[PDB]
């Protein structure tokens, strides 16, 4: 978790100090999902996809066959049928909910 | 508790930046849920 | 994943019917149409709920963790 | 008591099958709509998940909880949380329930609405108790647990209506029919050969005279007799669904009178 | 982008239940905007207005399914205030439901469960 010593707009508020949010945390908008730094410090963190939100589902920490500590954050969202969503019978006509 | 569950063997664990990323000796680790406690609207 | 609580189209409680419907099939050795009528699921909206339910929870439960 | 006549044919703890008569179609309908849409009822409106270790998502479960019908017999005695002068929820306007389950067997563990536990103070209003209707007293299957898996949770039940979310609707379906013989010619029967043959007569053809063929179309006759059947989901006794159906409608119209009254003052 | 669903039944702020406007194109007519109501009151109140003989016009409409409001137009014969017709249509309704509740309650107690 970096703190201005060029970061991104959405808050870094939700990350733990290892740099990662943790399952259960509700994210949205632009929130920093992954907190990454390059050496004072140029900021290289991963924001959440702008048009989204949900809750963090699993976070996995591991390594590639040599070296790299890497990280994968799964984010859950539920999607309720809604005006403009697409639906089709099994006969090749889609439509959306009007 | 602390920080990381383990992919297999389910061992609760915590280390930084000692040791390197391991366990069992499995190299896949999961972050535990926050104690933050989430609210749902049940809608 | 599991029995829905209510029938989508009318809201009958249906999530209390799944174990009995399994029982009606295997141990009373009945067919599905009669099974569902014995459970008072007359409206075909409700029938659809149990008749087409697919109980994948039973597979998810087989994961280790 | 001159006015809308009621009969009755079946009645049980779940269905009341009645004939409405001496009423204009609109009123039979508005009462039909209300019973579906506007009768206040109790239902889980908030889940706080302490630990979930099941194979389901929290909101998946939360969704199901809100669908468990709760005892709503004394709901007028419960306040709308939004009107309650308490900070968020309290005993004046909400019921708090608990769910704790652990799977402590090789065998697979089931979680039912019977496992919910009222933890708030009910002031002796009959309200909040999860509705149970099956032979073994289990109610709804909420979840299923493997050995070692866990679910700990707190829900707040709140007063609401179907309009806001269908989990609040006391009623299952409402069968509605009039003019089983088509005297009034409100419908126009599609056919290949003969509409008479291809269309099955409804139940209610027994309870009415078939028209005699040597006859002018009756042009004054109106929809005044209605064959209804109300099915209660358990959260209120049926007789109530109808009764309170009528009530809420009264409160609604009366409330329009208070507004006309209020634009003199 | 969806509104809160409580907006189908919950008023305001800034909003009152009834707006009465004095029409324009016809003598003695009125147009009432009912807020946070739908076809349940609409069709009802109108249907009853139509049993009034001193009513030469009654009609309602939901202009768009998204918002919960309806417009209701009452024209009446001279010397008869539409606001009073609405009153009377209401009272007339309040009764008939009373009558009905009671009748139903009566028939209920007859039943063997
Ligand atoms: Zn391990
Ligand atoms: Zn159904
Ligand atoms: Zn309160």
């Amino acid at each position: 978790k970096p703190q201005r010593t060029r970061m991104k707009h959405g808050t870094y508020d939700k990350l733990d100090d290892d740099g990662l949010i943790a399952p259960g945390v509700r994210v949205s908008g632009e929130d920093v999902i992954i907190g990454k730094t390059t050496p004072s410090k140029r900021d290289a963190s991963t924001p959440l996809r702008s048009t989204e939100n949900g809750i963090v589902d699993q976070v996995l920490v591991t390594t590639n066959q040599d070296g790299l500590k890497f990280v994968k954050v799964r984010v859950r969202t539920t999607k309720i049928p809604q005006i403009g969503d697409k639906f089709a019978s099994r006969h090749g006509q889609k439509g959306t909910i009007g | 508790t602390l920080k990381y569950i383990c992919a297999e063997c389910s061992s609760k664990l915590s280390l930084s930046r000692t040791d390197a990323v391991r366990c069992c000796g499995h190299r896949i680790l999961l972050k535990a849920r926050t104690k933050r406690l989430v609210q749902f609207e049940a809608r | 994943m599991i029995v829905p609580v209510r029938c989508f189209s009318c809201g009958k409680v249906v999530g209390d019917k799944w174990e009995s419907y399994l029982n009606l099939l295997q141990e009373d050795e009945l067919d599905e149409g009669t099974a569902l009528s014995r459970l008072g699921l007359k409206r075909y909206c409700c029938r659809r709920m149990i008749l087409t339910h697919v109980d994948l929870i039973e597979k998810f439960l087989r994961y280790n963790p | 008591e001159e006015g809308p006549q009621v009969k009755i044919r079946e009645a049980s703890k779940d269905n009341v099958d009645f004939i409405l008569s001496n009423v204009d179609l609109a009123m039979a309908n508005s009462l039909r709509r209300v019973m579906i849409a506007e009768i206040p009822t109790l239902a889980i409106d908030s889940v706080e998940v302490e630990t979930n270790t099941t194979v389901l998502a929290d909101e998946f479960i939360a969704h199901r909880l809100g669908l468990i019908p709760l005892q709503s017999m004394d709901i007028e005695q419960l306040e709308y949380s939004r009107d309650c002068f308490c900070e968020d929820h309290c005993d004046k306007c909400s019921v708090v329930l608990t769910l704790q389950a652990f799977g402590e067997s090789e065998s697979t563990t089931n979680v039912y609405s019977k496992d919910l536990v009222i933890v708030s103070n009910l002031m002796g209003r009959n309200i909040g108790h999860p509705i149970i209707q099956d032979k073994e007293g289990n109610g709804v299957l909420i979840c299923k647990l493997r050995k070692g898996q866990e679910l700990k949770l707190t829900c707040v039940a709140k007063k609401g209506i179907a309009k806001e979310h269908a989990k609040w609707g006391p009623a299952a379906a409402i069968e509605f029919e009039y003019d089983p013989w088509n005297k009034l010619k409100h419908t126009d029967y599609w056919y290949e050969q003969d509409s008479a043959k291809e269309w099955p007569q409804s139940k209610n053809c027994e309870y009415e005279d078939p028209p005699n063929e040597g006859d002018p179309f009756d042009y004054k006759a109106q929809a005044d007799t209605f064959y209804m059947n109300v099915e209660s989901v358990g959260s209120i006794p049926v007789d109530q669904v109808v009764v309170r159906g009528i009530d809420t409608l009264q409160k609604k119209v009366a409330s329009i009178l208070l507004a006309l009254t209020q634009m003199d003052q | 982008n969806a509104p809160d669903r409580f907006e189908l039944f919950l008023l305001g702020e800034g909003e009152s239940k009834l707006k009465i406007d004095p029409d324009t194109k016809a003598p003695n007519a009125v147009v009432i905007t009912f807020e946070k109501e739908d076809h349940t009151l609409g069709n009802l109140i109108r249907a009853e207005l139509l049993n009034d003989r001193k009513v030469l016009f009654a009609a309602y409409k939901v202009e768009h399914p998204f918002f919960a409001r309806f417009k209701l137009r009452i024209q009446t014969t001279e010397g008869y205030d539409p606001k009073d017709a609405l009153k009377n249509a209401c009272n007339s309704i309040i009764n008939k439901l009373g009558a009905l509740k009671t009748n139903f309650e009566t028939e209920w107690n007859l039943q063997t469960l």
